[PDB]
RNA sequence: AGGAGGUAAAAAUGCCAA
RNA sequence: UAAUACGUAGGGUCCGAGCGUUGUCCGGAAUUACUGGGCGUAAAGAGCUCGUAGGUGGUUUGUCGCGUUGUUCGUGAAAACUCA
RNA sequence: CGCAGAUAUCAGGAGGAACACCGGUGGCGAAGGCGGGUCUCUGGGCAGUAACUGACGCUGAGGAGCGAAAGCGUGGGGAGCGAACAGGAUUAGAUACCCUGGUAGUCCACGCCGUAAACGGUGGGUACUAGGUGUGGGUUUCCUUCCUUGGGAUCCGUGCCGUAGCUAACGCAUUAAGUACCCCGCCUGGGGAGUACGGCCGCAAGGCUAAAACUCAAAGGAAUUGACGGGGGCCCGCACAAGCGGCGGAGC
């Protein structure tokens, strides 16, 4: 079944964006949410809006593309799973493509950025990584 | 391809007593002609055969005449 | 373009380099 | 029977109070793959289901702070390891 | 086998087994598997409404059930076929292929066994990722005659072809071997070996669990170029066929 919505958000983007689709319509959720307005400030995704469907909302994200047909997500791929559960300290925070990528760490203080949170000086469990 | 007469809504009701209306539909050996040949649906063509067979037990059909 | 019919008694082995 | 692979010579190379052989462990070995592998045909999907323990879990509100995270104190003997 | 009246043909009777044509790359079933007809009992699936419950879901170590054929036990039945077994024929020899017979078995009832190239050689659940064309089951809008595979939309099933993607290659490609998450089974060079000992199950046949010594420097998968085939297709040559003259016998 549906175990693991997050990565449910994740590969559909994916195939979404390796299928140079425009827009892409999920299930809501306030975590889907949060990650969709963290992507959107680091200038993954262009924007995302979410819709009232007949069973409750639903997150529509508009898809960016370069000028030249670029994609403008290399990767995308989740980390901690069910299962294995993947946690890090403020000294061992992950970096993606050598802190080319972004990668996302739920906090006490919410979604944050690494960056953000090696600069706030608190860790979390590490979420997905985005390049 | 040919339409289906029984999934016509003319179509007659199926039966092994109406003896002409088998007939039209086994051939002169006394055999029971193919789907291919004949052009009825799947379920109507289940029907005709299960009422061939029936009316060749009770004697109104030969058996490979 | 579709398609039919007919068509074999027996016959083993051969050394290990270049 | 015309060897740079055997033996001996010349010559050379590598080390140098050492130089080789054996034994044992790690590496190379992503060759037990947590980092970091696989199963159509190379080894590998139970003949097929039901179900116990276990693992795993849809959307949302409140509470706890066990997991998680931050800070501080104590402890982590000395020697060892690393920097000066 | 017949001439003791066969084979053939006609009529009547007995019995057993399998169900021609419908019948197919079509249906159902979890898998083995399941088509003569009728009746009785009974399981699952699919579509629409969405009235109800309100996460009750998924997978599943061991375990339990089912599980082709052959085989086993007890009791029936036994037409056709037919291991084993007899002759015949072929051959150098035929314990084989071919022929003539022919027991167990194949069939029924009730029980054992529990293996198959039990194969889609592809574990179950879920979501997403261009399409085109068949067919099986059901709902619906528009041409509408509203006759009509008219055409469209949607759900479920089953084939073919095909992008992106994946693959060592062959190929897979919305029924994935594609992008992902959860649970289970399994693999770690080839032999020895699915064997030995021990244990469990079985009436037995046997099944399941399952090594080590020793030994090899490979065993393998896919594809390529040749060669070969008592494989196919198309052709030739005194190759055969149609003829003439010889050699093999004699002396030199
Ligand atoms: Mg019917
Ligand atoms: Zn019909």
């Amino acid at each position: 079944t549906m175990t693991d919505p997050i990565a449910d958000f994740l590969t559909r983007l994916r195939n979404a964006n390796s299928a140079y689709h425009d827009e892409v319509t999920l299930p809501h959720s306030k975590l889907k949410a949060n990650i969709a307005e963290i992507l959107k400030r680091e200038g993954y995704i262009s924007d995302y809006r979410t819709e009232d469907a007949r069973v409750g909302k639903s997150l529509v994200v508009q898809l960016k593309y370069g000028p030249s047909r670029e994609r403008s997500i290399a990767g995308l791929r989740r980390v901690s799973k069910p299962g294995l559960r993947v946690y890090a300290k403020s000294t061992n925070l992950p970096r993606v493509l050598g802190g080319l990528g972004v990668a996302i760490i739920s906090t006490s203080s919410g979604l944050l950025t690494d960056r953000q949170a090696a600069r706030q000086g608190v860790g979390g469990e590490v979420l997905a990584y985005v390049w | 391809t040919r339409k289906c007469v029984f999934c016509s809504k003319k179509g007659q009701t199926i039966d092994y007593k109406d003896t002409a209306l088998l007939r039209t539909y086994i051939s002169e050996r006394g055999k029971i002609r193919a789907r291919r040949v004949t052009g009825n649906c799947v379920q109507h063509q289940r029907d005709i055969a299960v009422a061939v067979k029936n009316a060749r037990e009770v004697a109104l059909l030969p058996f490979g005449s």
